[PDB]
């Protein structure tokens, strides 16, 4: 395949291909030149924050315990990852996005506390 | 002040269910740990159940591992226990407590500090 | 459980000592034992924790310590008002959390 | 709250919005204001090196075995928790920043080797 | 020791200095000094990034399932780590970097994949 | 139409060992998980062995645990069984099927879709 | 193992009932209990599956339902051709996957 | 040359205890992994200890997990061992040994190399 | 224990050998079989380690083999001076680490 080439391949066959488009995200005139170079970074680590700020800091692919909700494009499971493709995904699900993942950071704060009053326990 | 309250109670036919619950006030309900302990009538202490203070950490003994469910509304200021699948052998006072486990920031105690009276169940 | 044998007396005035032993592991390796007064159709009142210390509202008569895998509660002056019964406890390290020992009597 | 909302709070208060504060690290004339963003990423990545470094990659909130030491400015424990800020804290512990620091990492480089030689038990 | 202080010493003697290595690399006229900062952070970035989709995201030592290929330069095991040092060790094996490093990001996503279907076992 | 064909089986002596092996199609070999399952003659029915469908994961009865491989290749959409140190409480027929746990994304099943006719193995 | 007890019948044309007691854990808690039908000398045939639902193929004869830790076929109206042995089984939580139980026999 | 030396040892009481030692020449002691082996009269041989060259990881043979003690100093030289609540059953013959498990860049051995003379212990 | 059952012998120059039976996992699966020289009042002698690897400092006359759950130890033509008992040793899977056989006596 190569970089995008999942993109029209359905969800489920296009997780294969995630560290493809991983490395792809890295690798006066001049000074716009260097500017679009520095925003690119910082997108970067945002994306990587939010990444650490979920409990998911080290992983293309993590499981979280925040249910899906039926309320956001209940589309069925097999119909999401065998007949649709991430590009579509991303409009069916994209007026959600900002409410997963203000849950998925507020079920991780509750996960990092649990875990603190356990390591306190003789 | 501080008191714990029990209620519920009363008796039920083995295999049966019923849910206690404890009242509490005189002190910030949220910033202590609680627990049920067993009195039976002759054994006197068992410890039953743990949960935190914020409500999300559990501990049972094995006993009612299975059986058992320790839960709490910091809003309403209450401690509550259900129990199913009850058994002849859990006859017994059932007391509200406040101590344990701590928040690990707060000098963990592993002790119970205050008691209700508790309440009776009867199987 | 731990073992606190019936049973423990004496006259007003005397000193007693009300003793719990646990196995190994238990209250050999922590200092969470603590002791609670019992009065007949009431709930206990917390004497002492961790070994030594003693909650404000309990006077200078309930001391005690630990030693090996004993823990002991003494009473310096018993007054007839401790006539109530006796029970250790201690922290099992996360894996029973807390183990009660079999209570003893004490009469005046 | 929001951002520095718990910065009057208590330590203890104020744990629960690290995560509101770590969002607001991250989100010729036009060169210094080009230099000044690529200054503050630098920032960011050696604060987060270290986290790496100590063992603490992907948490807001992590334990060491590191112990602490009654010469750092020993204040009891439920004092400093319940009735102490943050800002008052950096205070406190000032001049013992940079030997925590040192322990945190080399109790850490022992902690890694007695990892892998684990794993070369058969 | 220092900062590459450890480079003339055998490569067992030289992993007790990885920190000390970490640490060093972070810490018009004007635009060139600020294009090299800028092209550091990225490379900077590529290293962690690696690292990251290897499953190896916050350590400075890790292992993996890829096995040694006896075809990768053979040099015994004893001999490598106590009659040579870091800067021997990659010429030895600079031909075959790629393939080690191919062998190690495919031998990651088989292990994603293993433990999201196990995290679905009820 | 779905098929699965096991061959393979015989008699063998105690303590030796063999190979099942099951091909099959009418179906994606690569979209399912597979299993063996033994029927002792008298006993009807036990679960031996799963297996996932990249071939990657795979679980035993604690009884064959120690002695039996369970093995795919969707190239040639074949399943196999190799069993080691026999016993003689191993005759059974060995039915290859088709269920068990799935892909965590396509509706995980906990139960066998399809059955071949199954070898029949005696020690 | 799960119980299917011996055993199952009735005239043509009248309903039947299976049973598959569990335990506690096994199909207490996971709502994945399938039946099979066992022909002598057959390959079984899926017939239900979670709790009541049915792959395509099988008529509306069979259904079924779980309750406690109990589950039960039922067989609406006896064909001679049900003449069968049936099986239960069930998810056993990752630590032994799967139960099969004791099957039972069905006489029309 | 290389030699390991114990010292330490008598008899104690059963419930008491003792500490044992070993000084250890001829070989870069840090390199090497080291454990305590034990000879009742009339057994010969039992393990008891292993320490890494460290002196970070220790293993102990579940008789003696909770009252035993192995430790190292690497500048010394010395290895030791100090073994509380003693049992007539620990009447053995205590060897001073290198080998065992190594640092993972040096081909792990999994047997003992040296041996000192061993310290003779009674309870 | 591993076992390594009593007695071996045989005459100046013949060839003898002791046998160390594991049991399924521990020789098994690991390729970690030591085998020791041990005087009477002295401490022991390594002869073999691995399987077939011995170190310097022993002679020719020591040799060994591993099959199935069985190790053992191969004197080629053994001398009055090998009167000794002799161990086996296995590494047992960072469970127990060590296994040592019940030794048996060599008698020429
Ligand atoms: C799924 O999303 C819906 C829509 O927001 C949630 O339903 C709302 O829940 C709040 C909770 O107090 C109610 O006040 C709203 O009135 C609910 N909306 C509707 C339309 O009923 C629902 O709770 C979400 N479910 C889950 C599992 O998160
Ligand atoms: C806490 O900090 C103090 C102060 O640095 C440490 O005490 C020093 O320890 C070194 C160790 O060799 C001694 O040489 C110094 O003389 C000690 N200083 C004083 C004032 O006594 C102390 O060890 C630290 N404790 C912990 C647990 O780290
Ligand atoms: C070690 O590297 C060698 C060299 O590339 C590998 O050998 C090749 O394996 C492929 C696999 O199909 C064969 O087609 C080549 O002909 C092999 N080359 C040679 C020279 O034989 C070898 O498999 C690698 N081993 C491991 C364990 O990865
Ligand atoms: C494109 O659609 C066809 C329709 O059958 C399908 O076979 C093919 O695999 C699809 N390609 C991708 C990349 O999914
Ligand atoms: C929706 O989910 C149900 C669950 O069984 C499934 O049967 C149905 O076919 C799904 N619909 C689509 C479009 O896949
Ligand atoms: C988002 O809201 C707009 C508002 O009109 C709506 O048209 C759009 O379809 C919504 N998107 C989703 C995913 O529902
Ligand atoms: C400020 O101090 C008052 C004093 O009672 C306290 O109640 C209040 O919560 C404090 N505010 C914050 C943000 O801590
Ligand atoms: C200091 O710690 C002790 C430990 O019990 C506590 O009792 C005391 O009140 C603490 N002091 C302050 C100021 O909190
Ligand atoms: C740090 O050292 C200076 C030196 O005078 C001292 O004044 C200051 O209080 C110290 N800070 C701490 C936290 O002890
Ligand atoms: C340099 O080589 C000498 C040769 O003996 C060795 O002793 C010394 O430690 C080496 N230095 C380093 C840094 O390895
Ligand atoms: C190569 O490995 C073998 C394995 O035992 C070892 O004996 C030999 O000395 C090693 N060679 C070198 C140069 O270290
Ligand atoms: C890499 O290939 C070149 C091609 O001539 C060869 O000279 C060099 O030695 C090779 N390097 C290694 C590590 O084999």
């Amino acid at each position: 395949l190569g970089f995008l080439g999942a993109a029209g391949s359905t969800m489920g066959a296009a997780s294969m291909t995630l560290t493809v488009q991983a490395r792809n995200l890295l690798s006066h005139w001049g000074i716009k030149q260097l500017q679009a170079r520095v925003l690119a970074v910082e997108h970067y680590l945002r994306d990587q924050q939010l990444l650490g700020i979920w409990g998911c800091s080290g992983k293309l692919i993590c499981c979280t315990n925040v249910p899906w909700n039926s309320s956001w494009s209940n589309r069925n499971l097999s119909e999401i990852w065998d007949n649709m493709t991430w590009l579509q995904w991303d409009k069916e699900i994209s007026n959600y996005t900002q409410i997963i993942y203000g849950l998925l950071e507020e079920s991780q704060n509750q996960q990092e506390k649990n875990e603190q009053d356990l390591l306190a326990l003789d | 002040e501080v008191q714990l309250v029990e209620t519920g109670g009363g008796l039920v036919q083995p295999g049966g269910s019923l849910k206690l619950s404890c009242r509490a006030s005189g002190y910030t309900f949220s910033s202590f740990a609680m627990s049920w302990v067993r009195q039976a009538p002759g054994k006197g202490l068992e410890w039953v159940s743990l949960i935190n203070d914020r409500g999300g950490l559990t501990f049972y003994v094995d006993s009612v591992k299975g059986r058992f469910t320790i839960s709490r509304d910091n809003s309403k200021n209450t401690l509550s226990l259900q129990m199913h699948s009850l058994r002849d052998g859990d006859t017994a006072v059932y007391y509200c407590a406040t101590g344990g486990m701590s928040s690990a920031l707060q000098s963990s105690k592993y002790y119970f500090d205050f008691w209700g009276q508790g309440a009776l169940v009867t199987v | 459980a731990l073992t606190q044998p019936p049973s423990v007396s004496g006259s007003p005035g005397q000193s007693v000592t009300i003793s719990c032993t646990g196995t190994s592991s238990d209250i050999g390796s922590y200092n969470y034992v603590s002791w609670y007064q019992q009065h007949p159709g009431k709930a206990p009142k917390l004497m002492i924790y961790d070994v030594t210390q003693r909650p404000s509202g309990v006077s200078d008569r309930f001391s005690g310590s630990k030693s090996g895998n004993t823990a002991s509660l003494t009473i310096s002056g018993l007054q007839a008002d401790d006539e109530a019964d006796y029970y250790c406890s201690a922290y099992a390290g996360r894996q029973t959390f807390y183990i009660f020992g079999g209570g003893t009597r004490l009469t005046v």
